[PDB]
RNA sequence: GAAGGGAUAACCGCUGAAAGCAUCUAAGCGGGAAGCCCGCCCCAAGAUGAGGCCUCCCACGGCGUCAAGCCGGUAAGGACC
RNA sequence: AGGUUUGGCACCUCGAUGUCGGCUCGUCGCAUCCUGGGGCUGAAGAAGGUCCCAAGGGUUGGGCUGUUCGCCCAUUAAAGCG
């Protein structure tokens, strides 16, 4: 991933690249570090307590990497009447039914994308900024109002 | 016939900080220190002990959870009400008390215990703007 | 949080488009800021102000005249205002501007060694049929051998009145700075003639 | 949203167990429980 | 009565292993109540842990084993009436 | 499971522990009658049904009976149980 710097300290990793540097936190075991033109992690026992806390950090980081070298996405949908978003600015204001149209704050490190009135993506690097950006949202409308209403991701809806 | 009787004594102080340690694991030791348990001049009625300070208050382990976990009914006030308080409290709103009370259930009930914990001296710290002769013990 | 000692003085109406409205007339006068407590100094943040002015010399050892504003210490005493610190030289009265909202304090009149019912709206007793002994009286107070004792708060017969009053939100109908006064909405603790101190609202 | 005796009505009926409580359920809101 | 802060219940979620899939959970992180804590009001330093600040009053005159355990006048102030 | 009913036992009290009901004054419990949240629904909406958090605060006035309780009248967010 030659776009990528990943540094090791303690029990946290910076990942810089392309995009940005980030901090993974990790625990304080295994000293996993930089082994090769890659990145490698280990572990003591195979006690379910490290196995679990293991590889969920093999994850973990791998993200750091895949997020640097452009990780964005995050699709939204609508339907109905005025369903639909103005961008202003780096946040939105997206109105539905509500006697008061909606602003979503703009999110620092998240950037708001508006396509169309319809269809919406928070582009970003990270998760933990892009999915709990997925609250911001969604949370706006539901779902099954025996459908049509609401916003959605790019799944799709149930009868 | 024999006896065994110490005279008028000199209070030697001790500073002292593990804020590494589990509270009550190191109140006692405080405890033990405060009363001279350790002073081979013992006297249970006389009243002769470390003046023992602690410093670096909090930033104490607490071993597993006390997340609200560990309760402080301690204040009971009259009518209707036994106020509780979860530890998180104490640490954040002045802690200090934390240990404070971990040596108070471990010093002695009467007028001495009382007068014995009236030895001990806890802040917050580290700093202990009150020292003239810290004998930091290990 | 804008201070000010002053006094109930009466009340009486007013008008207003064609409404009649219950004002109390507060009197409070020049000020003589005569302190401040910073937090370096003393840890608050406040002011404390001056009242009655006229006083023959009987300052003796707290003389405290350190600051001009001395005038000769107003004996109606001193007391701060929290966190307020105005242009130290006597705060004004023109600091509230009508329609504003402020939270005035004094004290309750004194209604002596208060009855039960009277103290506490209690019930009382049947004024026939039943005895006739126990007309005003608290009825019981506790239950039996479990607790066998009375709550540490049940109410009973006391000392009710002349205490510290603080009614709120009260709207500043008019001000006369002219002859230095206030106006408000009637409900305001102590009798006439009494030592109270307009603040400001809490509604923000 | 129960509390006895389960066998997991669809397979969709995924056994959801969180914080304490065991509440296993599908995608179905007939076929959702909680211990 | 409240605004408004903060922390939560049930519960709603993001990331995500153990278990190559998937999960709100195990390490992590968000939103969530007339409720909880802080706010509004009132008491309150007998808080012997006896707090803080501002301004005042100022020297032993004489008695053992020397800090009074003893008196004779004060000061600033304080009571009496 | 709880100790609110009806009972069993006969341990303290027979040189005495006044025993229904009302009134007055209440305080606590949650197994919640309202008012706060939430999951399901054979939930379109408005209603409901059910289960889960949660007592901060509420929880009316009359007719009949000594009544507690009930049944009625008139309301209510509700007219909670212990």
């Amino acid at each position: 991933p030659k776009g990528v710097s990943v540094e090791v300290a303690p029990g946290r990793v910076k990942v810089k690249g392309p995009k940005g540097e980030l901090e993974v936190p990790v625990s304080p075991e295994m000293r996993v570090v930089v082994e090769e033109g890659v990145v490698r992690v280990e572990r003591p026992s195979d006690e379910r307590r490290h196995k679990s806390l293991h590889g969920l950090t093999r994850t973990l980081i791998a993200n750091a990497v895949k997020g640097v070298s452009e990780g964005y996405s995050k699709e939204l949908l609508i339907k109905g009447i005025g369903y639909r978003a103005r961008l202003v600015g780096r946040a939105l204001e997206l109105t539905v039914g509500f006697s008061h149209p909606v602003v979503v704050e703009p999110p620092e490190g998240i950037t708001f994308e508006v396509p169309e009135p319809t269809r919406v993506r928070v582009s970003g690097i990270d998760k933990q900024k892009v999915g709990q950006v997925a609250a911001n949202i969604r949370a706006i409308r539901k779902p099954s109002a025996y459908h049509e209403k609401g916003i959605y991701y790019a799944g799709e809806p149930v009868r | 016939m024999k006896t065994y009787v110490p005279k008028q004594v000199e209070p030697r102080w001790v500073l002292i900080d593990a804020e590494g340690k589990t509270l009550g694991r190191l109140a006692t030791k405080i405890a033990t220190l405060l009363r001279g348990k350790h002073r081979p001049d013992w006297t249970p009625n006389v009243a002769m002990g470390d003046f023992v300070v602690v410093v670096n208050a909090d930033k104490i382990r607490v071993t597993g959870k006390k997340l609200e976990q560990k309760i402080y009914t301690r204040y009971s006030g009259y009518p209707g009400g036994l106020k509780k308080i979860p530890l998180e409290k104490m640490l954040a709103t002045h802690p200090e008390r934390v240990l404070e009370h971990a040596v108070k259930g471990m010093l002695p009930k009467g007028p001495l215990g009382r007068r014995l914990f009236k030895r001990l001296k806890v802040y917050a710290g580290p700093d202990h703007p009150h020292q003239a002769q810290r004998p930091e013990k290990l | 949080m804008k201070g000010i000692l002053g006094v109930k003085v009466g009340m009486t109406r007013i008008f207003r488009d064609d409404r009649a409205v219950p004002v109390t007339v507060i009197l409070a006068g020049p000020c003589p800021v005569v302190q401040r407590r910073t937090p370096e100094k003393d840890g608050y943040t406040a002011v404390q102000l001056g009242f009655l002015p006229q006083n023959p010399k009987r300052v003796n050892r707290p003389l405290k005249g350190h600051f001009a504003k001395a005038g000769v210490e107003p004996v109606r005493i001193l007391r701060e205002i929290r966190d307020f610190n105005p242009e130290g030289d006597t705060v004004t009265v023109e600091i509230f501007k009508p329609g504003e909202r402020v939270d005035v304090t004094g004290t309750s009149k004194g209604r002596g060694f208060a009855g039960v019912m009277k103290r506490w709206n209690f019930a009382g007793g049947p004024d026939s049929h039943g005895a006739h002994k126990i007309h005003r009286h608290p009825g019981s107070i506790g239950n039996r051998k479990t607790p066998g004792r009375v709550y540490k708060g049940k109410k009973m017969a006391g000392h009710y009145g002349a205490e510290r009053v603080t009614v709120m939100n009260l709207e500043v109908v008019d001000v006369i700075p002219e002859e230095n006064l206030l106006l408000v909405k009637g409900a305001v603790p102590g009798p006439n003639g009494g030592l109270v101190i307009v603040r400001e609202t809490k509604k923000a | 949203k129960v509390r006895a005796s389960v066998k997991r009505i669809c397979d969709k009926c995924k056994v959801i167990r969180r914080h304490g409580r065991v509440y296993v359920i599908c995608e179905n809101p007939k076929h959702k429980q909680r211990q």
